[PDB]
């Protein structure tokens, strides 16, 4: 059932991809912000600024050198504000892109790398491992998460009195069906009988609120009469 | 068909007394959307109000699970 | 903190504001204007991004029962008060706090302050009556004490130690929330972090308003005066001199907005990482989550920003 899980789960992640072309706004974003940045600095080239026209050799001949200086100085001051405005939103963009590949880093040598514990770092779930694609000017990642699905409700109790000594389970916890008692995993319905193998006793009853009365089985008695 | 807000004033969008899913921002809480025709402007819904029956001795626990699969671009 | 204030800045009605002549001569500089118009609707929409990250991470929105058998835990603290914008104590000892026409709109954020108060409290619902199985999936509830009791269980000590001292442990804890409140309400001095980034927006922008009456090496920083006094040709090269000092500064306070935003989105993703490894979960990071070993959070929100009690 988990590799049938598996396999349909990366099915819809192709049919998801092949056919919404909206997954991708964030290489896009990328891509269209730096490419609207040059066309930017290139369309500030057909700029006034100013001066009499944007073409230097249209005023480098329509003006004689003494007063053209001023005219392409002029001109100068205006592209290079522009030019010195392109390369500070560079520098930030950057410094964002840079924010974005330190995260990516540590989220593929956590999560590939490794299994990590982080919550809603490896995809919302509990998380199991997750795979890398390339992608162009990016990353791209399967986070194979674990989600639980169908519950009861199996009314519970902190803990059980067997001969006036308090039991509390060494990895699990207690509920009871309606009919019985039983000690189960937190994250996976799999009740079992209550037995000393199972729990560990500390204390009596004078002390745990909202404790319950019960028989927790013992394996040695019946090796002991047989 | 004006409706004044807290954003601004919208013109050509009738108010309406539900609530869905935020479809396009407008500001302050109101969140325009496109829905059979004509364009409304509600108050964005946070999501499907569900309480939840805590006792001092209840719990819920899963039987079944499913193996999720999403994606993370970056 | 999490989100700024969302400016923005009309180009040409704060250089040239009120004159086809200035307006026609700021034209002949190119893109200049719509370059810084775009930046700062940038700012704009990624705060509400910000806010978007920092809170909207629940699914549903959960409400606790009102019958609060907690094992001893008060909480009434922090879970809403019905009875006001429904926020809870400390939400409003954290909002009490906290303390023009040249194109100079401030859009209004997206998510209102009572919204913002109804997502915490759905997360502060949602972890109180069910742990982190509702960031882990669907929410499922448990008991108060033994979600206690995992948590004790997660830092290497068992449950009986919990299970024998819960009242003990009840009292400490309703105890330090009391101390919580009586600190905020008395040293104001606690909300440096969010006071300081609304002071840094609050003085860029006067100084960006300041600037306005400057001459720039003009002869009058009136753009009226100067165009009422003077023909064309001379008009001209005053107005051009004001139109190069006006857009520096304008320029600068962009260039200030897009590096104070760029940390305010490193804060606000390090609150989306915390809520999300903290509330939503136990971090067995240590002092990441408070000072000690960690036990759970809760979220508050604030005026532009987000607050925790790690209860550690
Ligand atoms: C579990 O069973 C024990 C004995 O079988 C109960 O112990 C007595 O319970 C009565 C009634 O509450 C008390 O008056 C006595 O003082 C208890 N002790 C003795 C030595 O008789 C115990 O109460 C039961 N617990 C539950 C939750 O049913
Ligand atoms: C857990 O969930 C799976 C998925 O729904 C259940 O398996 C399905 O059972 C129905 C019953 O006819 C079939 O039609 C589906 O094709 C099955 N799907 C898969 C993926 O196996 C399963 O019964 C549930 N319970 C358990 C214990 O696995
Ligand atoms: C949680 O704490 C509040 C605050 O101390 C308690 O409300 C107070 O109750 C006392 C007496 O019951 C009054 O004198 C105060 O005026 C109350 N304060 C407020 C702000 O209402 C509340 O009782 C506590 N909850 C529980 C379950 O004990
Ligand atoms: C462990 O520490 C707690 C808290 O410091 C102690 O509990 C307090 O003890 C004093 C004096 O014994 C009492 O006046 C208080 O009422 C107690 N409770 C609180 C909340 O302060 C406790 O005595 C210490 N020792 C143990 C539990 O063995
Ligand atoms: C049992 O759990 C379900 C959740 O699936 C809940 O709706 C129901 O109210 C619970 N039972 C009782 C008696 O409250
Ligand atoms: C738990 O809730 C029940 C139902 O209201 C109540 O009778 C009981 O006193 C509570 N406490 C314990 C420890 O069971
Ligand atoms: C919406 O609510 C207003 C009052 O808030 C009411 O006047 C109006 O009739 C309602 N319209 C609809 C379509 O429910």
């Amino acid at each position: 059932l988990i590799a049938n899980q598996f396999n349909s789960a990366i099915g819809k992640i192709q049919d998801s991809l092949s056919s919404t072309a909206s997954a991708l706004g964030k290489l896009q974003d990328v891509v269209n912000q730096n490419a609207q940045a040059l066309n930017t600095l290139v369309k500030q080239l057909s700029s006034n600024f100013g001066a009499i026209s944007s073409v230097l050799n249209d005023i480098l001949s329509r003006l004689d050198p003494p007063e053209a200086e001023v005219q392409i100085d002029r001109l100068i001051t205006g592209r290079l504000q522009s030019l010195q405005t392109y390369v500070t939103q560079q520098l930030i963009r950057a410094a964002e892109i840079r924010a974005s590949a330190n995260l990516a880093a540590t989220k593929m040598s956590e999560c590939v790398l490794g299994q990590s514990k982080r919550v809603d770092f490896c995809g919302k779930g509990y998380h199991l491992m997750s795979f890398p694609q390339s992608a162009p000017h990016g990353v791209v990642f399967l986070h194979v998460t674990y989600v639980p699905a169908q519950e009861k409700n199996f009314t519970t109790a902190p803990a059980i009195c067997h001969d006036g000594k308090a039991h509390f389970p060494r990895e699990g916890v207690f509920v009871s069906n309606g009919t019985h008692w039983f000690v189960t995993q937190r994250n996976f319905y799999e009740p079992q009988i209550i037995t000393t193998d199972n729990t560990f006793v500390s204390g009596n009853c004078d002390v745990v609120i909202g404790i319950v009365n019960n028989t927790v089985y013992d394996p040695l008695q019946p090796e002991l009469d047989s | 068909n004006v409706f004044q807000t807290r954003a601004g004033c919208l013109i050509g969008a009738e108010h309406v007394n539900n609530s869905y899913e935020c479809d396009i921002p407008i500001g302050a809480g109101i969140c325009a959307s496109y829905q059979t025709q004509s364009i409304i402007a509600y108050t964005m819904s946070l999501g499907a109000e569900n309480s939840v029956a805590y006792s001092n001795n209840s719990i819920a626990i899963p039987t079944n699970f499913t193996i999720s699969v999403t994606t993370e671009i970056l | 903190p999490v989100s700024m204030t969302k400016t923005s800045v009309d180009c040409t009605m704060y250089i040239c504001g009120d004159s086809t002549e200035c307006s026609n001569l700021l034209l002949q500089y190119g893109s200049f204007c719509t370059q810084l118009n775009r930046a700062l609707t940038g700012i704009a929409v990624e705060q509400d991004k910000n806010t978007q990250e920092v809170f909207a991470q629940v699914k549903q929105i959960y409400k606790t029962p009102p019958i609060k058998d907690f094992g001893g835990f008060n909480f009434s603290q922090i879970l809403p008060d019905p009875s006001k914008s429904k926020r809870s104590f400390i939400e409003d000892l954290l909002f009490n706090k906290v303390t023009k026409f040249n194109g100079l709109t401030v859009l209004p954020p997206l998510l209102t302050d009572e919204m913002i108060a109804q997502y915490t409290s759905a997360l502060l619902a949602g972890t109180i009556t069910s742990g982190w199985t509702f960031g882990a999936g669907a929410a499922l509830q448990i008991p108060f004490a033994m979600q206690m009791a995992y948590r004790f269980n997660g830092i290497g000590v068992t449950q009986n130690v919990l299970y024998e001292n819960q009242k003990l442990i009840a009292n400490q804890f309703n105890s330090a929330i009391g101390k919580i409140q009586d600190s905020l309400s008395s040293t104001a001095s606690a909300l440096g972090k969010l006071q300081d980034v609304v002071n840094q927006n609050a003085q860029a922008l006067n100084t960006l308003v300041k600037q306005l009456s400057s001459n720039f090496g003009a002869i009058s920083s009136v753009l009226n005066d100067i165009l009422s006094r003077l023909d064309p040709p001379e008009a001209e090269v005053q107005i051009d001199r004001l139109i190069t000092g006006r857009l520096q500064s304008l320029q600068t306070y962009v260039t200030q907005q897009l590096i104070r935003a760029a940390e305010i989105r490193a804060s606000a993703n390090l609150a989306a990482t915390k809520m999300s490894e903290c509330v939503l979960g136990q971090s067995k990071r240590v002092d990441f989550c408070g000072k000690g070993y960690h036990l759970m959070s809760f979220p508050q929100s604030a005026p532009h920003g987000v607050v925790f009690l790690h209860v550690t």
